[PDB]
């Protein structure tokens, strides 16, 4: 052994054991996790209240980049900025050739072939963040989530942090009742409950919900914090169903 | 070290009691030849500011692109980007002349003439001058080109010195702008009779008028004149 004690090895079962041990500091994270709905895309995620010296929605975490694309991650909150500080280098030097703004596809790509280049050498350590971020380009809206390893897919909805298994099973009722699909509205309120349900794990402390989405109908393809009197209405809702 | 292609002529400004004028023709000329016909030369930043650009117009294009980027940077991590932390036309321009004086130093200049007109935070108006060379200046009217030669003459009949400024309403003022736009179409060879005009006021705001025109030209008395000199018939 101690073919863990540095990234990039490959153990005799075909593992980088350095990725998996950044896999824990994500699960040891606050839970995050976005939605995808009919014309665009929610995101939200749990902020614990450490303390009450904590000013209220100020440590803002969800973080946009372009102004189509919204990213929220857990695990380490450093390594989650130093990703869409990068993300926001490939958004400005794609419009810079392209002129068009980057679609997600795109810049899913980007994010992940940047966290995979960090799985190459042992100079670097694997980020302990997964990233859930998406928004609307021209073929719609996208919703993708990307993992220590590199590794990324395109969702219906996506969870990550502590209270992942529970925001599954609630995202997965979601798939099932809706084919057809949710409406953006419907989708925020949806992502209050969950975030509302998943907080049973982290139950400690008590906590901020944060929410934001991009929708064609509702923002004009621009990602958006939801705020004020829409906020108040989703934790209401939440509130109503954990009750 | 280059020399301008494709070019905008003047643009023109003043400031009146409420906010700032500016306008600018629709002209991207190529020497003598009128070639390019709806060129848009006063590029809005926001609510508050519109930065109007003479000179090369790939560079304005290249300007208008970093004022974009400029924007969507501000927004980054900024829960105030549409309040206390919007941009200001004062840091607008700082950075305008930041990068024109370093381009100027590098000798490979952005070719053009610059005003940023705008209002801020606290109502003052904002009105600022920067060129090719990073020089700077301000003034109760300011314009570039042959504007500087034909327009501030009138437009400082009406905002001669600072205390004329909250003197002078915004119909006064667009009414001067809109005359000096005539006479520059008389009189410069590089302008159009289509024209832009943006007021940025403290109470209403921005309006951008796109598609304006110059009209009541004096041309009639041109069927009297006769010959150079002699000629009769």
């Amino acid at each position: 052994t101690g073919y863990d004690l540095s990234n990039s090895v490959f153990s005799p079962d075909g593992r980088n054991f350095q990725v998996e041990y950044a896999v824990k500091a994500v699960e040891n994270g606050t839970t995050s996790i976005g939605i995808k709905c009919n014309d665009g895309v929610v995101f939200a995620v749990e902020k614990l209240i450490t303390s009450k010296l904590l000013v209220p929605q100020k440590n803002v975490k969800i973080q946009v980049v372009d102004r189509h694309i919204g990213c929220v991650y857990s695990g380490l909150i450093p390594d989650g900025r130093h990703l869409v500080n990068r993300g926001r280098e490939e958004a400005a030097s794609f419009k810079k050739l392209y002129k068009t703004p980057i679609p997600i596809p795109a810049f899913a790509d980007r994010l992940g072939q940047y966290v995979q280049a960090h799985t190459l050498y042992n100079s670097v350590r694997p980020f302990g963040v997964s990233t859930i971020f998406g928004g609307v380009d021209k073929n719609g809206a996208h919703l993708y989530m990307l993992e220590p390893s590199g590794s990324y897919w395109g969702y219906k909805g996506a969870a990550t942090g502590k209270g992942r298994q529970s925001a599954k099973a609630e995202l997965e009722k979601l798939v099932d009742h809706h084919p057809e699909g949710l409406s953006a509205r419907e989708a925020v309120k949806q992502a209050a409950k969950i975030i509302y349900l998943a907080h049973e794990d982290n139950k400690e402390k008590d906590f901020e919900l944060e929410i934001s989405w991009c929708s064609l109908s509702e923002t004009n393809g621009l990602h958006k914090f939801v705020k004020g009197d829409l906020l108040q209405e989703a934790i209401d809702f939440a509130q109503k169903e954990i009750n | 070290t280059q020399q301008p292609i494709v070019t905008g002529t003047s643009v023109i400004s003043m400031k009146y009691d409420n906010g700032v004028i500016i306008a600018a023709d629709n002209l991207g000329s190529y020497g003598s030849l009128l070639r390019f016909n709806g060129v848009e030369r006063l590029i809005p930043v926001g609510d508050n500011t519109v930065v109007g650009i003479s000179g090369d117009i790939s560079d304005m294009q290249h300007i208008e692109r970093l004022l974009k980027d400029l924007v969507t940077e501000n927004a980054y991590d900024n829960p105030l980007a549409d309040a206390e932390e919007a941009l200001e036309p004062s840091y607008i321009f700082e950075y305008l002349a930041t990068v024109m004086y370093q381009r100027r130093s590098k000798m490979n200049p952005l070719w053009n003439a610059i005003i940023v007109a705008g209002v801020q935070s606290n109502g003052d108006q904002f009105l600022r001058y920067v060129n090719l060379l990073g020089v700077t200046y301000s003034s109760p009217t300011l314009a570039t080109g042959f504007g500087a030669h034909m327009a501030n003459p009138l437009l400082r009949k009406v905002v001669d010195r600072e205390s004329d400024i909250p003197k002078t309403t915004v119909q006064v003022a667009e009414e001067a702008i809109v005359n000096a736009m005539r006479v520059l179409y008389y009189r410069d060879a590089r302008s159009s009779r289509n024209f832009s005009l943006a007021i940025i006021d403290k109470n209403t705001g921005l309006t951008f008028k796109k598609n304006l025109q110059v009209e009541n030209m004096k041309w009639d008395f041109a069927k009297d004149i006769k010959g150079y000199g002699t000629q009769k018939i």
